[PDB]
RNA sequence: UAGCUAGUAGGUGGGGUAACGGCUCACCUAGGCGACGAUCCCUAGCUGGUCUGAGAGGAUGACCAGCCACACUGGAACUGA
RNA sequence: GUAAAGCGCACGCAGGCGGUUUGUUAAGUCAGAUGUGAAAUCCCCGGGCUCAACCUGGGAACUGCAUCUGAUACUGGCAAGCUUGAGUCUCGUAGAGGGGGGUAGAAUUCCAGGUGUAGCGGUGAAAUGCGUAGAGAUCUGGAGGAAUACCGGUGGCGAAGGCGGCCCCCUGGACGAAGACUGACGCUCAGGUGCGAAAGCGUGGGGAGCAAACAGGAUUAGAUACCCUGGUAGUCCACGCCGUAAACGAUGUCGACUUGGAGGUUGUGCCCUUGAGGCGUGGCUUCCGGAGCUAACGCGUUAAGUCGACCGCCUGGGGAGUAC
RNA sequence: CUUACCACUUUGUGAUUCAUGACUGGGGUGAAAACAAGGUAACCGUAGGGGAACCUGCGGUUGG
């Protein structure tokens, strides 16, 4: 948003959760997108789509089991205000390994489990659950 | 307050072309106008403030605006600061 | 405790030192430090460690080991690696 | 919010934080390496003391620091943009926004006269104070100050304090419609700066009513009760000071997102081209209530929800916002 | 023998404390009716009167 747009695309994923959205848009940054594609790799979400040239617009599709989402949390941890940086062999498992830790990586956004095994830490974006 | 034709004369004389509005030269041109005029307000009254208030506004305003051409261009800016006679 | 500082900060020469150095001196320049806390006041040997705590932290620095400083108090040197 | 705690309100420097796309760099960051991180201690596996404590071997650990090599997502830098934030423009609307300048009446008291003679006056009660010396009221003109009854409001404007007769001059901000322009120019802000009810102060005035003080009467258990009767500061104006309020929505500023219903006020688009109209669409604003949140009360798209930036503040009651 | 520096020392002038001192400051000690409808809501700032704590003026609040 104004000064921390990637804590506006979770608030947006949880907001429109808790309301039953279908789908959420915002707009589009590339580390958003980045992010929507670890998401969307990992089951969160459905499915993404940037339209657009000057005004890009990413479209995240939210999923919900049956009348429940799929998100629980979508917690903003690196933040600007506390950048949150560790090495890849303090990476942080989000419940117990049955949720995601995005990670900003030298070799692009990844996932935690991506991280920790290709042997490299990097900048904590979110924890997702 | 700053009539018509005195902003199309301004924006004329500082800007680019006829009807660049929104250059920092056009803009910093009109606020210092603006800000001449109403001087000559709050010279006879000194006891108005609920306008002074808003002539406080220009006056940061216009810093802002030499602040950001300072740092953006220091050729246009230093033509300006006493092309129209500023920073005294 | 909000300003502090005239070897004060720097520079050239002398000198001095085992050695670099405002270390010292003569001249020159007029700086330097400070709200990222100078200055001033108060308290205090420092560390490995110790205790406590899930941890993060807190509290400590007896014994043992390492470093500092002191030797009635204040000065000073000599001798000597 | 009400338990302690949002500064009375702004503006604003430092500072913190910073939309988007390339490029670059490689500072942060990450990776590898290397060097160092004394021994002891702690921990693991053993060994010796009859066991244990204790001693001891090897290891691990020392979560750090530096250096070199590499990575380049992100943050920073540097460069170049972009246009969504912010602003400039063009045109209109509403408004107790402010400073000035005169302006008029209602009411207001005395005088200027007559009209009139036993009253005027008030409380728990008189009384004190007026009056028969003509007292009140009447109309008549004056004097002078205060404040602007209806409209008026569930209204409005303002950062807040707060702003209400009419009209002019100067002036501020807000909002709406399309379009153009700039090109991140932003947000927040310790310190700082400025505004800031009432009382108060100081200096000059003004003083129609009122009214702390003070002055008569009676109080009451005694009265310096309460009261009534006068009444001065003050109230009003100019300038300076004060800088405080339950300065309150007891709710910091800014941005984003999240169901509804009922209104008010002010724009504006389409279509009734009748004035409203019917359908939009903005801004402000009052009230219900959903999820959520909350201790509860409640709040609830103007959040006290869900978040992000920055600031202020709190840490049992009293002592005490007191002493120094 | 004599310069330069100097510790200490003496003086003055300063700051800073320590104690005690009348006093403070009098904390005293001893002596000369109504429970938000209820002798007059609950408060906030300010100014007055007085042994005060109260009352009154002026503005403000609902936490009546």
């Amino acid at each position: 948003s104004m000064q921390d747009p990637i804590a506006d695309m979770l608030t947006r994923i949880r907001n429109g959760q808790a309301a039953n959205k279908a789908a959420v848009t915002m707009p589009s940054s590339k580390l958003k997108v980045a992010i929507a594609n670890v998401l969307k790799e990992e089951g969160f979400i459905e499915d993404f789509k940037v339209e657009g040239d000057t005004k890009p617009e990413l479209e995240l599709t939210l999923k919900y089991f049956q009348g429940k989402a799929v998100v629980e949390s979508i917690q903003r941890v690196s933040r600007p205000g506390l950048r949150i940086y560790k090495r890849k062999d303090e990476l942080p498992k989000v419940m117990a390994g049955l949720g995601i830790a995005v990670v900003s990586t030298s070799k692009g956004v990844m996932t935690d489990r991506a991280a920790r095994q290709a042997g490299l830490g990097g900048e904590i974006i979110c924890y997702v659950a | 307050s700053l009539s018509t034709e005195a902003t199309a004369k301004i924006v004329s004389e500082f800007g680019r072309d006829a009807n660049d509005t929104g250059s920092t030269e056009v803009q910093v041109a009109l606020l210092t106008a603006q800000i001449n005029h109403l001087q000559g307000h709050f010279a006879e009254h000194k006891k108005d403030h609920h306008s002074r208030r808003g002539l406080l506004r220009m006056v940061s305003q216009r810093r802002k605006l030499l602040d950001y051409l300072k740092r953006k261009d220091v050729a246009r800016y230093t033509r300006l600061i006493e092309r129209l006679g500023l920073r005294r």
